[PDB]
């Protein structure tokens, strides 16, 4: 019936506590943001 | 000596607020963590 719920925050798992790192991953885009609100619609829907 | 290490900035932050037109009041909510800043 229902997922695990898992949050995965694609900022600290890509770049950990990096500045520079955090700047290159904002040059990709909202695809670190794309995948957060993939993760909290996934969950949404299990709670749904 | 042994010293183990753990990795900071434990879970997430979520932010309950109500409508819009309702009030501006809102409440932090901290996941997966016990209150210790506050």
């Amino acid at each position: 019936v229902s997922m695990t719920k898992t949050s995965v925050d694609c900022t600290m798992y890509i770049c950990g506590d990096s500045t520079e790192c955090s700047n290159l991953l904002l040059q990709y885009g909202s695809f670190c943001t794309q995948l957060n609100r993939a993760l909290t619609g996934i969950a949404v829907e299990q709670d749904k | 000596e042994i010293l183990d290490i753990t990795p900071c900035s434990f879970g997430g932050v979520s932010v309950i607020t109500p409508g819009t037109n309702t009030s501006n009041q809102v409440a932090v909510l901290y996941q997966d963590v016990n209150c210790t800043e506050v």
